[PDB]
This record gives structure tokens, C-alpha cells and sequence, in this order.
């Protein structure tokens, strides 16, 4: 955290700072803190757990020279949420980013999930009313075709009325707009990275949402940048 | 021996490789069972 | 509060969870047949009821046959609950009539309401779709020891699926032949005077209508079991999790207890 | 117009069809187009249906046939085609098994005209 | 067996079993009046085997590329792998094998659950022909199990099929004591599995299948196993060939 | 002798208890599953007793056995109760001599428990 | 907090969060060596918080009436309002309103679980204008959970309240930084216990407050000056509300 | 709670009262999960019963008043005795749950069913 | 176990030990255990309890002078089979028979729970391929039951396809029983003792030639010539 913190006061850049695991700094914590002889606390965690935790987290904070982001991996001893560890650590996270094997399954890189993954500041206030409402139909859209899955799994899809099957075509290629080919794992993909800006994704979507693209393929989306790069690979697709 | 067994008959002889459902109507499993003022005197196939 | 009862307990919902699901998916995907049974039954029924239609045939001017249509089958609602009421209520005015049931998940009702008027009963049938040959032997029973052809009215009980989320108690007549022949607008069809045609179509039109009020009757129950157990598997998840987070409630607090003894008993 | 009907599978509805030959309890009479309405019962035999000039010929399991006053057919059976249909393990331990038994001698008239 | 991984060679050590190692460690602290943690280990209980394990590991070239693998061995109680001493080694170790009671006496031996016990290296360390073959087994039976329940009434297609394979892929994953088989012998009967050749086939004479095909192979097609033993890679003829020496003990 | 009316009824209602297990939805009994449940119900009732009213050695040996030999049965549900006090009432009036002979003997023998099977279904009817 | 009160002033003391200090008390604790009671908690954890929420309180005439008002914060775990600290401050605080995360979720904001909240003090610290709309309203909705629970067979008279309590509770939907006047909310609580929104459907229920507001602007500005000033309904208002509302 | 202090009657009354409502605490999760449906009609009947002894036993308080606005009403034990009493031999099977939720005598019942019914 | 010593070694012959109860003496350390001045261990035991049971068991071993056969009856606190009193136990016994409060509330005796009872004298090349082979089935035909139970309390035996196999489950299970002559005032029923080669001759027959007699027939019976007399007595 120290090495983080000189990008930040001697420089003032936007510092990313990784622990993983972050699970292990409270175990390890509390090891030190039994063999020093105090009191296990509850679930026979250290007494100083909330502290502990404290004095590094607060550390990683937004100055007037720059800022310092940490992504830290946490674990959740026996899935439970309630466990002093968790409970605790959570209370300094802002947002998630989980990555399912089930996103994997359906070769999406990254593999994100668009459900579990939610952010603190997904808000009208921060990001703006305009990239809020279009986030919103996004999520709500997708989270209406997972609960589709259960009747197209028996029936078919003729099942679908108008305005059932107009938004399940969205789903289809919204689903697969969001992986995006890494410019690190060029080496190995062979595909040439393309980094998406923000400005671009909140337009990029919001003009799918209305219903401009629905004549484009849904392959046109698979692995791809922007939404320009949808519209090129549309037309060498027809060749 | 009733109008429906005289097509009942003929409808086992249409089981004549590639019959599908079409063998979940070949046979089935009922038991009939009479009844007393309740009391039900011995329950028989069909 | 036990360190186990509460994980095992945690056990014997966790997998009802799953398993009433499971027989959602079963009742889903068994709804293609139902849904197809019924309108087969249906058009058959409209081609078998036409001629009865073009003849004007009905009820001569005090035995009457009540035959139950049902499974043994529970779990799938209030369709054995519903129906049974409906023929109650329909003997209430007549309770001069002898009752046939079918399945034994209506013979529960009417052994309550009204044990004696119950002489005869079949066991083991809802599980499948319906076949002709069953109802025909049903027919053929029904004709035999109950002698249906001596009766002056019949009355088939089913279930009718008027809408794929709610069913609905419906009642069907059967004409015996003398209540064929004798049909105002009978002579309107050319039928040779010899061959027993009355007398063979009633015994057929006896076990077609059973089929085709089964394969209905059978047809809204799968389609009320899916709804039966689409609220479980969604009650059994207010229990998977709820008695899941009262597990840890006592994990944790079996882990904290059980260390307290230890730092209390080492002050000495 | 023809109406052929079974419990499991509907095969015409209100379908326009130029003549049928059916197989009633007396002898197989082709239905013309307005026929006299009449209530005939039918025995296993084959159902021919003329879809203009076209020839569709079905094997039926045996049921009842009705010519409406609207010159509209029903014919309805158990089970009915002919490229989609030997049992002779029947003549002996089913014919000869007289004590279902006792008229266990129905089996032997449907194979027979099957062939045919 | 450090020693080994020092001078360029490989070794392989079983710790039978861990369990019993922390209690005996707790035994120590206990006495020597030294401060208890949860469920009596001391605070160094995680330590203790994180010392260990870590010290197995392959070298790189640099040194002599030896390497020191560890299987270590857990005695759970009751089926409770979430206790201090159980999750600690397991958050250390790069996968678990996991065995089960119920397929124990089912007849499933060893009784591996898949569903859990995952290798976290796993395709990397396989033997490529191996790879091959049973790319798909792994997710075969992940869906098997979930589908084995529908047994209690009928079948559509797409999911009476997978309820054929499963049903008698574990059959062959049976295997009795004492009896380890070589790669060379594991493709020809995973290759049957995978692709489908023992669909057909009455589980009841599914064991002695294993023998006699083996049998077969290593009398008339002694050539086919020796390549895939020495080479360990199935090559477009190879395979090709394989599909065919299968399909001919199918009808015999 | 009360050894005798209860060979193995203890074992009996053990396994009366796992019945009503599957008894709840409302399942068609058989022949192995109705004769149980109707007689493992009503020796519930049978069993239950009243504070501050402790019942003699010659006073549970015919309860007990009008239960197990079979003859309860036939009695309705919520007549149970009733017919401990009822019975009781019977003995000592009429069999007398069989109640004396429970408390002095203390063992039943082939003669007194072929006289109390039938003194039993003597008040079964009327 | 306490200057305001002894000085016949008023103030609002708000601790948050209170779980967290008492996490926070039980560290020293532990470090001293003292027995370790539930959940790990000290014996005088009740004690902490005991003498602590008791100096909030509505003074004396004589006093000065000063008052003191305390809002006390409790994060749960998973919901569970059975734990020791959370049960410890219930027990002293009078009065609660959970937020259930459930309705969160839904929108339902605040998500307020009209089952587990009350206050101690209905019509004695509520305005009497509101306590005339609100017929019990608590009760309606606390009950009205069982109707939207089961019948998930229509109905025809329970079933009617189910279109009643659904737009009623939708109606109380408020944004953040969103406060309302005393006269601003006690005429939707008024077009609930009668049904009076039942035409409008599940869309712009919101939209009529943003409407209906505008109509007081100046249409009925008489209105809003009445409420505001005195705070108690009338015969006279009473009659007058029944006609300024039904226009919509 | 003995039959020689409160009475044979007042004793079977309670009595009737706790044996019926075990049946329905013994069946909170079936009909959580699964249903009234899947219970026998002699079950039924009892667990109906039961979801009116219960709420039946509620009662508004005088001091209450001040958050509840509901009146508090007090009854007497002989009241109580009696009025239990004929519920569990099913003298109001046919009137709504709702009737008998803070309430005062089973007169008060009646009142309220019928203020409900129109 | 020093008087046992001694017939071992210095006396050269076989030895036959019985303890009752074993549970005792590891209990009994754990009373000592505090007041001798130790910090307690987990469940409130000794911190010396692999040990201490080690130093016991370790005596009772089958050496080159003589051999020990060695039955001991182990106590599980509460029926709790993670108490590191029985726990410890279990990895020092070669064969084991566990009992459980389950079974005998079935009618069975003796109350021994058919899966968790395991020796490892289970061998194909101890007991005899045979003796083995009928040993896994007896052994498949139960588990299902434990898991397949979940559909028989919600609907029972109409689902079953393995419809064969889940009944024999409720007519093998019952065969196990055995009389003793010991228990004489608990059931009054004659004991009976079979042997070794009977009692697999009689399990591979039934794994379903003996589907015809339901319930009772194969309950408190002798080795398979009883089960032919009982069958007999039409019950």
C-alpha cells in the first residue's frame, strides 16, 4: 500500500492497488493477534478486526493531488455473508466485479457477470440520468431472459408474444456486446485489443436499446470494440 | 364382451420398429374394485 | 438450536427444494402432451357429437350413473378438492344415484359425503395420459357389473381447462339406446333396422366420452400441477434460505462458544 | 368435406374431399359428395380418401361414420396409414387357448386382409 | 524427499494423514501454557502446514528441475469440510480429491465427487492423448448428476440420451484396489466412453468389457497402444485408427 | 400378567409413529398399513391417564389387552376415554372373580386368559 | 446536543452507526481482559447504551421543555433483528422502523416493513390533520402483506383491497432529498383509505403528486395556508376536501 | 389449569384449544410449502379452526390506544370460557378470519362480520 | 490389560480381551485433565487424548509370541459420532459394529446400522471372492434408500422405475435380525446362531427369488432352513 501511495503524492496519477487475497490479511491478522496472547473476539477473529481494517482501507483514498483504486479479492469463509470477516471488509467495498464460470461457459470475455456485479455509484448523480436509465434497461432487459430460460427450454420460442420476442433479439446480442478482446491477451488471442471509453458504451448501447440495430446479425457483436466496429463487421460478415 | 373390446382388439393389432407414445397406449395398469354398503369386495385387473 | 438439527433440517428442505422443482419440469414438459391430447379428444369429440347434435338427441321424461374423473395422484391442487364439490353438489339434488369414481384421490371425498352411493372404483390410472383401450375397459366394467344400460341417465364429472393458469368442473350426458333410437330427429338419419345400431353406439360413445373427458381431465391437472409446485419451489426457497441464514446464526455462535470455555478454563 | 377423426391424432377438419370409401359393418361404399345422411358403424378394413384425383388410403381400427344433413362426413376410429404399417403367434396360443380367451378369435380376422 | 527435488529427480510424498499432525501440535502448545484459538489450535495452526505444502514445488530449469509433489491427507468428520483444520489446508493446496460414503458403498470406487474435488493446474499436467479423449468427460458427468434425479418417469430426447452415457461412463470408471492402469490402457477405454461405443451395451457384462477389450487390443492391435505409450499424443491417424480397432470388438 | 396383555406393544407404537409419516396427505391405506393405523391410534387414547389417578395391576391388564388381541377397534374415536371407566365398571360388577385372580396369582395362565377373552368381547357388544 | 436541551432549545442527536461502536467498545474490552459474555460482548454493553439513549428526552415546564430527539442507527446481519446488540437497543429505544432489504430491492423506498415498525407515540406526537387521513392505516397495510402473500382464485371483497394497498404503498414511494410539508402529505393519505387514485394505473401514480402539487400553486393555494398555520383538520376543511380532490 | 380450580369445563375448553393448535403449529411448514391442499379434509377442518382460535385470541389494550387506534376492549372469563368454546364446535365455521382479529366478546364478532359483509 | 499381558507373551497363548467401556477411560482422563492443572482442549477434553489412547491401544496388538483379540464397547456422547472421544477411537480398530438408536426402533436386532459398520477383513482375497461378492450387493441395495427416501415421504413406491431393488431394501434389512438366547427378557423369543458360509448362501439367493413373502418371514430367523418354517406359519 506504501509503494501505491507515492503515485499518488509524488505524482498524483490514479494509482491500482491488488490484494489478493484480501481474506488472508484478516486471517493472518488474527494469528498474530493469538500469539500475542489477546482475547479471540467473536467467531475467534482479533478483538481489533474492526481497526485493523481500518487503518489500511482508509489509506485508500481520493487526495486533492490524484487517487488510489484498490481490487481486492474477497473470499467468504462457508458462503456466509454474516462472518465477521466478510461482514466487516465489506463494509469499506464500494463495487463488484464477479466472474462466474457460468459466463465463461458461454465463451464471454471478460467473464463478467451483468447480475451479481453492482456498483455504489451507479447513480443518476454521478454517472449522470443519461447513462443511469440506459444502465437500467440493460440489467431489467437481461434479467427478464434469465427467467425466460425456463419455458424456451421445453416449448421453443414460438411461444413469445410481440413485445416478448422484440426484446429477447436485444437480449440475444446485448449478451454478447458486453465481451470485449483484451489488448493484453493479444498474444494469445491473436484478436487486437480495443479499448472502449466510457463516453462510447453509454451511446453505444442506449441506440440498441431503441431499436436501431435490430437488423444487424448477432455475430456482429461477438468480440468486438465500440459500436462502430459492429457496423464494419456487419458489412464484411455479408461477403 | 362389449362393442368397445370388438375394437379394442383391433386396435392391439395396429402394433405392427418405429412406433414411438404409440407404446404408451399399447397397454396399461387398472385395477377395478366393487363396493358394499364402505366395504369393497376384491380388487381384480382389468 | 442444536449444533446438527438445524443442518439436517437445513437437508430435508434443501432437497425438497429441488425435488419440487423437479417435478415442475416434469409437469412443464409433460404440458406438450396435455396440450396436444386435448385438442386431438376436442376434435374427435366435435365429430363424435354432431351426429348426437343433427339428431337432437337428449334426456327421456330414479337410477342415474355418476362417474368421477380423476387421478391418484396429489400434489396438483385444489382439482380433486373442486370437483369433488361439484358432484356433491349435483347429488345433493338427485341423491338417489349410484357413483363410479375414477382414481382414489376423489374417492376420498365422496367415502366422507356420501360412503354408500360409491359402487364401484378404479385404482392406479392418473399417472399417464389417457389411452382408448383403458377407457374401453372402463366402459366394459362399467356396463358389466354395473349394468350402465339400465340406467335412464348418465353423467360423466371431468375437469376443463379454460385457461392454461385455472381449470374448471364441467359435466357431460351419456344417452343409452333407448334414449337413442327415440330421438325426435332420429329418422333424419338412414339407419337399417336390424344391426343393432343404437345398441353399438352407445357402448362406443361411452368409452370415447370418458377418454375424451380424461384426456381433458388429465390435461388440467398437469397444467395445475406446474402451478402447484412453481409456488413450492418458490416456498421452498423462503426456507432453503431462511433457516440457511439461522445455520450460521449458530455456526458462529457454536465457534464462539465453544472457544470461550477454552480462554475462560486457561486464567486459571 | 371429411372429418376423420382419432383420439390421439386428428387427420381432416371440415378438409374438402371429393369422395371416400369406407368400410362399413355391410360392404365398403365410397361416399359421394352429397350423400344421404346416414349413421353406419365401421370394421377394420381401409379408408380411401379422393383429394380431387389424388389416392389416400388409410388402415382403421374401427369406429362409427356419419354423413350429416350438411353433406359433412365423421368417421372416427381408435387408430389409423399404409406405408407406415408377421403376428401368426395367435392361431395357436391364442386360438387354441379356449377354455379374451374364449373370444380370442377376432385377432385372426384383422391380420388376414392386413396383408392385404 | 526434498533431497531428490534438489538433485534433478522427482518424488512424490503422502502425509497420512495432516489431521493428526495439528492435533499433535495442539497437544504441544496446550501444555506449554501457550495461548489456545479456535477449537484449541493455537495461532500458528495455519502455519504449521503452510510450512509444509510450500516446500513442495518443481524447480526451474535453472537449478535441476526436480520436483517434490505432495498429496496430503484429511480426516473429515461427518462429512464437514468448513472446520478450522480441514478449509485451512484446503486454501492452500492447488485442488482436492474428494470421496463420498454414499457412492463408497453405492459401489462407485473410488467414490470421487467430481461435483467438488478440482484440480487447479488440471489440462496443463495431463497426458495429451488423455486430454484429448476426455475433454468432455468432465462436463459429461457434471450434467449427468443433475439429471440423474429425473429417473423418478419418461424421456424427451434431448435429455434421454445423456441419461444412456452417464449411466454407464462411472460403470467404467469403477476400478477395483490394487490395479492401476496405464495411459496406454486409459484412452482405449475412455475413447469408447467419450465418443459413444459402449451406449449399446447391458451394464451388467460392462466390467468384464474392460478386460476382454484390453485383451484384444494388446494381442491384434499391440502397435495402436504402443504408439500413444511412447508418443502420448493422438495424431489424425491415430485416433482414426482407434475408432476403428473400437468398432470392431463392438460386434465381436 | 402384564407381561402377557403387552408382548409387543411398546415395539408396536415405535412403529405406529414412523406411520403417520406418510399418512398426512391423505394416501389409500392397504392391508399392511390400515389394521395398524386405526388400532396404533385409538391405543394412544387408550394410554393416556389422568394426575392423581394411578390405576392397579388388575385394572391395566384387561385395558390393555382389549387393545392388543384386538378388539378396540371397533370402538369410535372419541368413545375412547370413555370406555376405560366403562369396562372397569363392567369387571367389577360382573367377572369380579377374574380381578382378584390378577392381584394374587400375578401371572395369567392358559385358563384365566382364555376366560378374559371372553369376558372382554361379552361388553363390546351392548 | 444536551446545551440545546438544558437551555430550553431543541435538538436531534443521530448516532450511526451504533453497531459500530459497540464492535468498537467490546475491542478495549477484550484488551483489558474482561469475560467475554454473547457474541463475544463485555456484561455492560447493555449499560453503554442504556445511559447513553436516556439523556434524549422531552424536559420539564419548569425545565425549560427542552427536548432532546435520538435516532440511533443498528446495521443487522442478513436481517436478523434476534441478535444481541440489535435486540439490547430495542429494548430502549421506544420505538422502530426496520428496513427490510427485501422491499428495497423491489423500490418499494423506504422500505419500510410496516409489520416490525411503530412508534411508540401515534396520535401523541403525530399532527392532528394527519391523524384523521391515517385511519389506521398501520394496520391496513400490516395486513394487507397477507392478502398480496396467499393469493399469489379471484376474489371479489378481500381481493378489492389488493388494488387498494397496491397503489397506496406505491404512493409512498419518495425519492432522496425529496421532503414534503405537513400540508403536502396529508392529502394523498386521504385519496388511499378511500381509494380515491384507484382510476389512475401502475405508472403515474407518482406523476399525479408532481401534478396535483402544481394545482396548489395557486388554484389552491387557500388550502395550503390553512394546514400550515393551524395543523388541525375541521368540519368546515373536512367538507372542503372532498370536492378540491375529486376534480381528478 | 386443573378441572378442580377453574372447572371440568373451563379445564376441556383450554385443553381443546392448546390440542388443536399443536396441529397446526405441527403443520407450519407443510402448508408454507406445499399447501392447504395437500391436507386431508380432517385437517382442514382443525387448521381453519385454529387460524381463528388464534387470531381470535388477540385483543386491543387501553393503553395501547395511543400508537394502535383501536379501542381496548376487556373481557370477562366467563365470556371467554363459553365463547372458545363454541367456535371449536363449530358454530362459526363460516365466518372470515378477519372477524375474529381484535376483538372483544364473540358478540363483538358478529358485529364486525356483518360491518365487513355489506 | 496387564493381566491379558501376560497370557500373551510369557504365557504363549491366544489372549481374548473385553473392555466396557472403553469411553470411560479417556473420559475419566478428561476429569483429572483440569484439575491436574492443563488448559483444556476442544469439547472440553484433554489435550493429551490421541496420545493417551495411543499409549492403550498400542498394547492390545497381535505380536510374534502370541496374539490378542481384543472387543471393545466405545460410549458416543449424545450419539455423536464427531466427538473426539469416539472419533479417536475409530482409527484404532480394525473392524468395527456401530450402534445406532435408529435401528432398533424398526423391530432389528441387533441395532447394528449396516452402513457405517466397516471391517477391513472386507477383502476378495480374505473372505472369499464369493463371500465378497454377495457382501456388495447386500451393501448397494441400502444406500439408495437413505437418498431415494426423499420420494417415498412425499409420494412413496409409484415412482420407483430400481423399483425392484428399492424393495428389497424392506425385506434384507429385516432379514439381518438375528434371536439371541442372552436377551431373553426383552423379546422372550429363542435365540438363534448361524454361522459363516450359511449366512452368504442364504443373502446371494434372495439378491428376487424370496420376493414371494412380504413383512415377516425373514424376521428373527435362523440362517435360510428357518426362513422356509416361518414362511410356512401364515401370519
Amino acid at each position: 500500500l506504501t509503494i501505491a501511495e507515492y503515485f499518488r503524492d509524488e505524482e498524483g496519477q490514479d494509482v491500482l492497488l491488488f490484494i489478493d487475497n484480501i481474506f488472508r490479511f484478516t486471517q493472518a491478522g488474527s494469528e498474530v493477534s493469538a500469539l500475542l496472547g489477546r482475547i479471540p473476539s467473536a467467531v475467534g477473529y482479533q478483538p481489533t478486526l474492526a481497526t485493523d481494517m481500518g487503518l489500511l482501507q482508509e489509506r485508500i483514498t481520493t487526495t486533492k493531488k490524484g487517487s488510489v483504486t484498490s481490487v481486492q479479492a474477497v473470499y467468504v469463509p462457508a458462503d456466509d455473508l454474516t462472518d465477521p470477516a466478510p461482514a466487516t471488509t465489506f463494509a469499506h467495498l464500494d463495487a463488484t466485479t464477479v466472474l462466474s464460470r457460468g459466463i465463461s461457459e458461454l465463451g464471454i470475455y471478460p467473464a463478467v457477470d451483468p447480475l451479481d456485479s453492482k456498483s455504489r455509484l451507479l447513480d443518476a448523480a454521478v454517472v449522470g440520468q443519461e447513462h443511469y436509465d440506459v444502465a437500467s434497461k440493460v440489467q431489467e432487459t437481461l434479467q427478464t431472459y434469465k427467467s425466460l430460460q425456463d419455458i424456451i427450454a421445453i416449448l421453443g420460442m414460438d411461444e413469445l408474444s410481440e413485445q416478448d420476442k422484440l426484446t429477447v433479439e436485444r437480449a440475444r446480442k446485448i449478451q454478447r456486446f458486453l465481451s470485449q478482446p483484451f489488448a493484453v491477451a493479444e498474444v494469445f488471442t491473436g484478436i487486437p485489443g480495443k479499448l472502449v471509453r466510457l463516453k462510447d458504451t453509454v451511446a453505444s448501447f442506449k441506440a440498441v436499446l431503441e431499436g436501431k440495430y435490430d437488423n444487424i446479425p448477432e455475430h456482429a457483436f461477438y468480440m468486438v470494440g465500440g459500436i462502430e466496429d459492429v457496423v464494419a463487421k456487419a458489412e464484411k460478415l455479408a461477403a | 364382451i362389449s362393442y368397445a373390446a370388438y375394437l379394442n382388439v383391433a386396435a392391439q393389432a395396429i402394433r405392427s420398429e418405429l412406433q414411438t407414445s404409440v407404446l404408451n397406449r399399447s397397454q396399461t395398469d387398472a385395477f377395478y374394485t366393487q363396493y358394499k354398503n364402505a366395504s369393497e369386495p376384491t380388487p381384480i385387473t382389468k | 438450536a442444536t449444533l446438527k438439527e438445524v443442518e439436517m433440517r437445513l437437508k430435508s428442505i434443501k432437497n425438497i427444494e429441488k425435488i419440487t422443482k423437479t417435478m415442475k419440469i416434469v409437469a412443464s414438459t409433460r404440458l406438450s402432451k396435455a396440450e396436444k391430447a386435448k385438442i386431438s379428444a376436442k376434435k374427435m369429440d366435435e365429430a363424435e357429437q354432431l351426429f348426437y347434435k343433427n339428431a337432437e338427441t337428449k334426456n327421456l321424461d330414479p337410477k342415474e350413473l355418476i362417474v368421477a374423473i380423476t387421478s391418484d395422484k396429489g400434489l396438483c391442487g385444489s382439482i380433486h378438492s373442486q370437483l369433488a364439490k361439484a358432484v356433491r353438489r349435483h347429488l345433493n339434488d338427485q341423491p338417489n344415484a349410484d357413483i363410479v369414481t375414477i382414481g382414489d384421490k376423489i374417492k376420498m371425498q365422496l367415502l366422507r359425503t356420501h360412503p354408500n352411493n360409491i359402487k364401484l372404483s378404479i385404482n392406479g390410472i392418473g399417472k399417464d395420459a389417457p389411452t382408448f383401450q383403458e377407457s374401453a375397459l372402463i366402459a366394459d366394467k362399467l356396463l358389466s357389473v354395473m349394468k350402465a344400460g339400465t340406467y335412464p341417465k348418465i353423467s360423466i364429472f371431468y375437469n376443463d381447462p379454460v385457461s392454461s393458469l385455472s381449470f374448471e368442473p364441467s359435466e357431460k350426458p351419456i344417452f343409452n339406446a333407448k334414449t337413442i333410437e327415440q330421438s325426435p330427429s332420429f329418422g333424419k338419419f338412414e339407419i337399417d333396422t336390424d344391426a343393432n345400431v343404437p345398441r353399438d353406439l352407445f357402448e362406443y360413445t361411452l368409452a370415447n366420452q370418458m377418454l375424451t373427458a380424461m384426456a381433458q381431465g388429465y390435461a388440467a391437472e398437469i397444467s395445475a400441477r406446474r402451478n402447484a409446485m412453481d409456488n413450492a419451489s418458490k416456498n421452498a426457497g423462503d426456507m432453503i434460505n431462511r433457516y440457511s441464514i439461522l445455520y450460521n446464526r449458530t455456526r458462529q455462535a457454536v465457534i464462539t462458544n465453544e472457544l470461550v470455555d477454552i480462554i475462560t478454563g486457561a486464567s486459571s | 368435406k371429411l372429418q376423420f377423426a382419432l383420439p390421439h391424432e386428428t387427420l381432416y377438419s371440415g378438409s374438402e374431399v371429393t369422395q371416400v370409401n369406407l368400410p362399413a359393418k355391410s360392404g365398403r361404399i365410397g361416399v359421394l359428395a352429397n350423400h344421404v345422411p346416414t349413421v353406419e358403424q365401421l370394421l377394420p378394413g381401409v379408408v380411401e380418401v379422393m383429394e380431387g384425383s389424388n389416392s389416400k388410403k388409410f388402415f382403421i381400427s374401427g369406429g362409427f361414420a356419419t354423413v350429416q344433413p350438411d353433406s359433412q362426413l365423421c368417421v372416427t376410429a381408435i387408430e389409423a396409414l399404409e406405408s407406415f404399417s408377421i403376428k401368426n403367434l395367435l392361431a395357436e396360443a391364442k386360438k387354441n387357448v379356449s377354455s379374451e380367451a374364449a373370444e380370442a378369435a377376432i385377432q385372426v380376422e384383422v391380420l388376414e386382409n392386413l396383408q392385404s | 524427499g526434498e533431497w531428490f527435488r534438489d538433485n534433478g529427480k522427482h518424488a512424490l510424498i503422502v502425509y497420512d494423514d495432516l489431521s493428526k499432525q495439528a492435533v499433535a501440535y495442539r497437544q504441544l502448545s496446550l501444555l506449554l501454557r501457550r495461548p489456545p484459538g479456535r477449537e484449541a489450535y493455537p495461532g500458528d495452526v495455519f502455519y504449521l502446514h503452510s510450512r509444509l505444502l510450500e516446500r513442495a514445488a518443481k524447480l526451474s530449469e535453472k537449478e535441476g528441475s526436480g520436483s517434490l509433489t505432495a498429496l496430503p491427507v484429511i480426516e473429515t468428520q461427518g462429512g464437514d469440510v468448513s472446520a478450522y483444520i480441514p478449509t485451512n489446508v484446503i486454501s492452500i493446496t492447488d485442488g482436492q480429491i474428494f470421496l463420498e460414503a454414499e457412492l463408497f458403498y453405492k459401489g462407485i470406487r473410488p467414490a470421487i465427487n467430481v461435483g467438488l474435488s478440482v484440480s487447479r493446474v488440471g489440462s496443463a499436467a495431463q497426458v495429451k492423448a488423455l486430454k484429448q479423449v476426455a475433454g468432455s468427460l468432465k462436463l459429461f458427468l457434471a450434467q449427468y448428476r443433475e439429471v440423474a434425479a429425473f429417473a423418478q418417469s419418461d424421456l424427451d430426447a434431448s435429455t434421454k440420451q445423456t441419461l444412456v452415457r452417464g449411466e454407464r461412463l462411472t460403470q467404467l470408471l469403477k476400478q477395483n484396489q490394487y490395479s492401476p492402469l496405464a495411459t496406454e490402457e486409459q484412452v482405449p477405454l475412455i475413447y469408447a466412453g467419450v465418443n459413444g461405443h459402449l451406449d449399446g451395451i447391458e451394464l451388467s457384462r460392462i466390467g468384464e468389457f474392460e478386460s476382454s477389450f484390453l485383451s484384444y487390443l494388446k494381442s491384434n492391435h499391440n502397435e495402436l497402444l504402443t504408439e500413444i505409450r511412447e508418443k502420448g499424443e493422438l495424431s489424425k491417424e491415430l485416433l482414426a485408427s482407434l475408432k476403428s480397432a473400437t468398432e470392431s470388438f463392438v460386434a465381436t | 400378567a402384564l407381561k402377557q396383555v403387552a408382548g409387543s406393544l411398546k415395539l408396536f407404537l415405535a412403529q405406529y409413529r414412523e406411520v403417520a409419516a406418510f399418512a398426512q396427505f391423505g394416501s389409500d391405506l392397504d392391508a399392511s398399513t390400515k389394521q395398524t393405523l386405526v388400532r396404533g391410534e385409538r391405543l394412544t387414547q387408550l394410554l393416556k391417564q389422568n394426575q392423581y389417578s394411578p390405576l392397579a395391576t388388575e385394572e391395566q391388564v384387561p385395558l390393555i389387552y382389549a387393545g392388543v388381541n384386538g378388539h378396540l377397534d371397533g370402538i369410535e374415536l372419541s368413545r375412547i376415554g370413555e370406555f376405560e371407566s366403562s369396562f372397569l365398571s363392567y369387571l367389577k360388577s360382573n367377572h369380579n372373580e377374574l380381578l382378584t385372580e390378577i392381584r394374587e396369582k400375578g401371572e395369567l395362565s392358559k385358563e384365566l386368559l382364555a376366560s378374559l377373552k371372553s369376558a372382554t368381547e361379552s361388553f363390546v357388544a351392548t
